[PDB]
C-alpha cells in the first residue's frame, strides 16, 4: 500500500496500556500466583504469552475471572515477566534469572526463553 | 512519520 | 534500573492485538458510525483515542457495548483510523485526507490530525 | 535486546 508509518505508535499503545494496568482500568481477569494476585488485561496476556493465548481462545476458559497458575510458578518471576509484557523492559537479575527463565518457558515467552538461556550460557 |  | 529492552515487544504486541481484531477475538465493543458497524477492543481504543479514554473511564458509559458516533463521522475515515490504531499504518489519500483529518479531530489523536495538517499545506 |  501507500501507508504512512508512525513510528512511536506501537510503545505508545503499550505505554498507555500499562497506565490503564497502573490504575487498574478495565482489567478483566486475576492471575492467581499461590498467594499473590495480580491483575490485567486478557489481551495483552495473550499478545505476549503462547500460554494465555491458549487459555483465553478456549471456549470457557475466556469466560473466566480468575486463573490459577501452577504452584511451582514463582510470583516474582511472574511479577517481572507482567511487567515486562507491559514495558517491554525486562528485570533480569543473577538472584532471579533462573525463575524468571522457568515463568517464561511455562508462559510461552520464547524471546524472554531466549535472552535467560543466553545470559546463563555467559556465566558458565 | 516515516515511508515504511 | 537495570532492565534489558527488546526492541520490537511494543509492535508484535500490537501485531498480536490486530490479529484478535480480524479474528473478532475477545473484542468488546460495537462503534457505530451511520450505517457502519465497527467491532475494537476497549482497551486499543483508549490507547489511541483522547475521546474513547474519556468514554471508557466514563463510571456508565464504561459498561456499554455499543457506542453511536456523531453523525457528521464518516464510516470511511473512521475505518481508516481504526486500521491505523491497530497497525500504526496510515492510509492517508488526497481523497480521504479532509474526511480523516476530521474525524482525527473528533476522536482526539494528536499525532494524525499533525500530519494530515502538514499534507493538507503542502498542497495549498 | 538492548540496554534503553
Ligand atoms: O512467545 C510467544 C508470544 C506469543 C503470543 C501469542 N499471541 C497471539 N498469537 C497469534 Cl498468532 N495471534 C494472536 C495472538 Br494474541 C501466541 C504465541 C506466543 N508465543
Ligand atoms: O492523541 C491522543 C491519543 C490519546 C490517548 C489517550 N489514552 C490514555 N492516556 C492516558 Cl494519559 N492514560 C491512559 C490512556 Br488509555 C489519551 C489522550 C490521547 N490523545
Ligand atoms: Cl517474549
Ligand atoms: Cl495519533
Amino acid at each position: 500500500d501507500s501507508c504512512i508509518q508512525f513510528t512511536r505508535h506501537a510503545s505508545d499503545v503499550l505505554l498507555n496500556l500499562n497506565r490503564l494496568r497502573s490504575r487498574d482500568i478495565l482489567t478483566d481477569v486475576v492471575i492467581v500466583v499461590s498467594r499473590e494476585q495480580f491483575r490485567a488485561h486478557k489481551t495483552v496476556l495473550m499478545a505476549c504469552s503462547g500460554l494465555f493465548y491458549s487459555i483465553f481462545t478456549d471456549q470457557l476458559k475466556c469466560n473466566l475471572s480468575v486463573i490459577n497458575l501452577d504452584p511451582e510458578i514463582n510470583p516474582e518471576g511472574f511479577c517481572i515477566l507482567l511487567d515486562f509484557m507491559y514495558t517491554s523492559r525486562l528485570n533480569l537479575r543473577e538472584g532471579n534469572i533462573m525463575a524468571v527463565m522457568a515463568t517464561a518457558m511455562y508462559l510461552q515467552m520464547e524471546h524472554v526463553v531466549d535472552t535467560c538461556r543466553k545470559f546463563i550460557k555467559a556465566s558458565e | 512519520w516515516v515511508i515504511p
